[PDB]
RNA sequence: AGAACUGGCGAUGCGGGAUGAACCGAACGUAGAGUUAAGGUGCCGGAAUACACGCUCAUCAGACACACAAAAGGUGUUAGUUCAUCUAGACAGCCGGACGGUGGCCAUGGAAGUCGGAAUCCGCUAAGGAGUGUGUAACAACUCACCGGCCGAAUGAACUA
RNA sequence: GCAGUCAAGCGUUAGCGACAUUGCUUUUGAUUCUUCGAUGUCGGCUCUUCCUAUCAUACCGAAGCAGAAUUCGGUAAGCGUUGGAUUGUUCACCCACUAAUAGGGAGUCUGGGUUUAGACCGUCGUGAGACAGGUUAGUUCCUACUGAU
């Protein structure tokens, strides 16, 4: 209750004798409080403080330079104005993912002697055609948690990344039985629904469905990030 | 000494230092003044408001004058006998115990003095000075003035100069509900007395500018004669 | 940059005279005597005439150097206080409870006594300090006045006649009651 | 090292119809005269490509000091390369002769910057005369005008393991 | 991951490395004399608590298979490079000026420079920002950007080891 | 993360790159009623010991902190950190009271279970045989400390 009085009573009492003086040698004593604590603030603190104050002094040095440059003194249409904003593969020799533990082996039966069971541990995507068969056949095991259906689309042109569903995969190099299978495996070459960017070629056919490669590794990521081969 | 060092405490304002060239600049025009002129008269202006310098220039306008660094302007006037820009000017630049402030003009001597004396403005107390007039802060309800006028009207003095009072003023002081007060009065100044900064700046702070500057001339330079006259006005 | 001569001037009145042995300074003027120990600060005094003193330092470093600016400035302040003398006064203004400050004679030693602060019940002493003398600022409100020849040892009393009333788990903004230094300067006044 | 001056001098062997080629001669300080020959052909296949197979030492002299009794201040200018890439660098040295400047130059080079014999270069060495040419402190700091400082602490070995004396400072 | 190539262990004693099957040295019978490699010369530990140029205050520095948490940061130290200030008075310290149209123009109960925002003028000079801050209902009140009165001899800024 | 942007610095000196920076990053406190194949033995009792990356108590500090009371940085391990609950698995959630009911390692009496007991339902096969499940039955003084002669 009772709104901002509190200056009035500061107006009635007047900055207590001792605060202003209080204040100043504090002020003094910051320059010398930092230096000391540039020793002190020990491991997991020291890294912090080193940080802040590189930024800090980034900062101050970026506005020095903007105040020294102001002392010193792609046409639009009159609508978009103040709005805002040879063929090899992007990422050629990927990494040769090898034939390992990511065929993770699940023990079956009450004496774990007989697995036979193969787990794929990595992002694929299937869609509606998945209709998981006959417990007695999962030879191949990919996990509902590691499928994903809508993957980061973007391309070097308005850097605008929209989500947008997976159509396919067409050609997975290191094996294509991993095509075969629809797991990501980042290098792979992907067909992403691009109906949302409304691209349209030559002669009126509008394009809705662009190949893409993905960039990131979805493996080591909860995202899935690729760039359109346009 | 690498680290460890004094600190600044630079700040971000719309001007910079001019340098050595207007040093040069006022060397130059100080040596055409010289010979622009017949004659040449030094004037004192250690303490004196701009106003009043800007009132003064535009009086005279046609007598221009020029002012700069004291030892710049001697050097410019020659302090010795062989750097002299013209036959014992030196005398001129030796009588020069103020800050100067050459005038430069054509009118004769008894023109300048007659309005070197006839002139004369009101000025603080410029402490090293006889106290102009006695002064005490009234007690109770203190006012921006000093109470020295018809306090009935004046505004009460604000609160947030009272930690000022306190602290730079040096004078002792209470705050109140309302309005600064003190228990009792404090006396400030007195007749003849030689007064002190923190009397000076209470003088400032109250308006009481008792005292009265009048500008203060040590000689002028002939052009012809190439002679120096001593005249002084007090 | 391991200055092979590095010293300061001292100036001394003819009011007082200063002997200085291995380090312990003993100052004799007309406000009383004072007395000072620099064994641990490790520097050489040197008089070069009746009135001024030189303190000098041979090979020494820059730690060891300040350590000659700050001897000075000690000299300085005892030849003052033993000849000019120095004065302390401390305001104290209290919002709803009238403070009330008492020099008794308990146990000889004179602890300064204060009651009613923000009516708490508890009393609070502060001993008074050799070389200082306490008395009451007659004619200024709600004022006491500290002097003395040492100026540590006045400015170590103020500072403890003002945080003995400091105040806790209270906002500063709206609590004001206290002791505050008014300000410092010398007992003369005009010398 | 209580190092020694040798003039070194090259003559870049005469090929077929040219004789007497250009001679280059070069001042260096070295602990021997191996070490002064291999620092000429160092500095020699660096300033102009000259292998030693290409070359030889015409002569090799050692230099004294011409006035070992004179108090003089010394000019040096030294470049090295650690642990940065080459930088110049300035210092004053106040020495009774060359060779001792130069040792005082490593050994203070050595302490501070930790920089190595081979890493040290030495490009120039000019005698002082009069004031006004020294520019630092440091070698101001002995020129002033009737100079005096006693020695504080001063110890002494103790040539027997214990004293009964109780041995203090002299003073 | 993979190739050719060199050395030791493999098959191995000996001095040191606290100790390490891969380290440094090193041509393995039984004894004596003297000189060494590696490690050192405060004790265990046989050898200077030797000389000389400097650094190191470290809350567990430093003597650590040299391998990376390692990029900067310290008003911590020692030493160096470049650019300007200069006796036409070096930096820092005490005092005054900091104007006039002006209380700019649009926003409007108040934005007189410091709640909104476009440029930031011209007059004027030793110098003045349609303003750097502290604080005001409204100026007002105080400081510097920049200059001068005293001082009184080298100083400030960026980098390298 | 991807693709840029500004660019303190290094640059073959055309490229890199610290800190910031734009796009994934139901605008009307709506309700997603979403909780998606962890193949492994561990789980819970008591007592002791060690750390602080500390919950209370203790220490002081910054806050539109006027108090009550509340948000948070830091010092501090001295003493405390309780009781019921499921099983149609307890890889965990609920609420009595307190000022709080802090997080771990060094494993060490009890119960699931880790293993051949014997059987059953269904899966798979021409069958022995074993499982995508699952249920029943279960058995695993030597040295060091505390007292004494």
């Amino acid at each position: 209750p009772q709104n901002d009085y509190i200056e009035r009573h500061i107006k009635q009492h007047g900055k207590r004798l001792d605060h202003e003086e209080r204040k100043r040698k504090r002020e003094a004593r910051e320059s010398h409080k930092i230096s000391e604590r540039a020793q002190k603030l020990t491991g997991w603190k020291g890294k912090q403080f080193a940080k802040k104050r590189y930024a800090e002094k980034v900062s101050m040095r970026k506005k020095i330079k903007a105040h020294e440059q102001s002392k010193v003194k792609d046409a639009l249409p009159t609508y978009l104005l103040d709005r805002e904003q040879k063929f090899s593969v992007p990422l050629p020799k990927v990494r040769g993912i090898s034939e390992e533990e990511m065929f993770k082996v699940i023990k079956t039966g009450k004496s774990r002697s007989k697995s036979w069971k193969r787990m794929i541990t990595k992002h694929t995507f299937v869609g509606e055609g998945f209709t998981r068969r006959p417990v007695k056949m999962e030879r191949i095991i990919r996990p509902s948690a590691l499928r994903q259906k809508k993957a980061n689309v973007t391309h070097p042109e308005l850097g605008v990344t929209v989500f947008l569903p997976i159509l396919a995969v067409k050609k997975n190099p290191q094996s294509p039985m991993y095509t075969q299978l629809g797991v990501l495996t980042k290098g792979t070459i992907i067909e992403v629904n691009v109906s949302e960017l409304g691209m349209v070629t030559a002669g009126g056919k509008v394009v809705w469905g662009k190949y893409a490669q993905v960039t990131n590794e979805p493996d080591r990521d909860g995202c899935v990030n690729a760039v359109l081969l346009v | 000494m690498p680290r460890s060092k004094r600190s600044k405490l630079v700040t971000l304002a719309q001007t910079d230092k001019k340098g050595r060239e207007n040093k040069e600049r006022i060397f130059d025009e100080v040596r055409e003044a010289l010979d622009t002129y017949r004659y040449v008269w030094v004037l004192h202006l250690d303490d004196v408001r701009t106003p009043v310098l800007q009132e003064i220039r535009t009086s005279w306008a046609g007598s221009k004058l020029i002012m700069g660094k004291r030892k710049v302007l001697q050097k410019a006037l020659g302090e010795k006998r062989e750097e002299e820009y013209k036959e014992n000017l030196y005398q001129l630049s030796k009588l020069c115990s103020g800050v100067t402030g050459l005038l430069f003009t054509d009118e004769d001597v008894n023109t300048v003095k007659e309005y070197f004396k006839s002139y004369v403005r009101s000025d603080y107390s410029r402490p090293n000075t006889k106290a102009p007039l006695t002064f005490t802060i009234p007690e109770g309800i203190v006012y921006s003035r000093g109470g020295q006028i018809p306090a009935e009207e004046d505004v009460p003095m604000i609160h947030s100069l009272e930690p000022t009072m306190r602290n730079k003023f040096e004078i002792p002081t209470k705050i109140k509900a309302g309005k600064i007060t003190i228990d009792s009065p404090y006396l400030v100044c007195t007749e003849g007395e030689k007064l002190d900064v923190r009397q000076a700046l209470i003088l400032k702070q109250f308006g009481i500018a008792a005292s009265e500057f009048k500008v203060k001339v040590s000689a002028y330079y002939d052009n012809d004669s190439s002679t120096v006259e001593s005249t002084n006005i007090n | 940059m391991k200055y092979i001569q590095t010293e300061q001037q001292i100036e001394v009145p003819e009011g007082v005279t200063v002997s200085i042995k291995s380090r312990i300074v003993k100052v004799v003027g007309p406000r009383g005597t004072l007395t000072k120990n620099l064994k641990h600060i490790d520097v050489t005094f040197t008089k070069v005439n009746n009135q001024l003193i030189k303190v000098a330092v041979h090979n020494g470093g820059r730690k060891h150097v300040a350590a000659l600016r700050t001897v000075k400035s000690l000299v300085d302040n005892m030849i003052t206080g033993v000849t000019k003398g120095y004065k302390y006064k401390m305001r104290y203004v209290y919002a709803h409870f009238p403070i009330n400050v008492n020099i008794v004679e308990k146990d000889g030693a004179k602890f300064i006594e204060v009651r009613n602060f923000l009516g708490d019940k508890k009393i609070r002493n502060v001993p008074v300090r050799d070389g200082v003398t306490i008395e009451f600022s007659t004619n200024v409100k709600d004022e006491i006045v500290l002097s003395g020849n040492s100026v540590e040892d006045v400015s170590q009393n103020a500072a403890d006649l003002q945080q003995i009333c400091r105040v806790r788990n209270k906002d500063i903004r709206k609590f004001l009651d206290g002791i505050y230094v008014s300000h410092k300067g010398f007992i003369t006044e005009d010398l | 090292a209580h190092f020694k001056e040798y003039q070194v001098i090259g003559r870049r062997l005469p090929t077929e119809s040219v004789p007497e080629p250009k001679l280059f001669r070069m001042r260096i300080f070295a602990s021997n005269e191996v070490i002064a020959k291999s620092r000429y052909w160092y500095f020699l296949q660096k300033l102009h490509k000259v292998k030693k197979a290409s070359g030889e030492i015409v002569s090799i002299n050692q230099i004294n000091e011409a006035h070992p009794t004179k108090v003089k201040n010394f000019g040096v200018w030294v470049r090295y390369d650690s642990r940065s890439g080459t930088h110049n660098m300035y210092k004053e040295i106040r020495d009774v002769s060359r060779v001792a400047a130069v040792e005082t130059l490593y050994q203070d080079m050595a302490a501070r910057h930790r920089a190595r014999f081979r890493s040290i270069h030495i490009l120039k060495v000019a005698e002082i005369e009069k004031t006004a040419d020294v520019k630092r402190q440091y070698v101001k700091q002995f020129l002033t005008k009737d100079l005096k400082f006693p020695l504080p602490h001063r110890v002494q070995k103790s040539t027997k393991t214990f004293s009964y004396k109780r041995p203090s400072t002299f003073y």
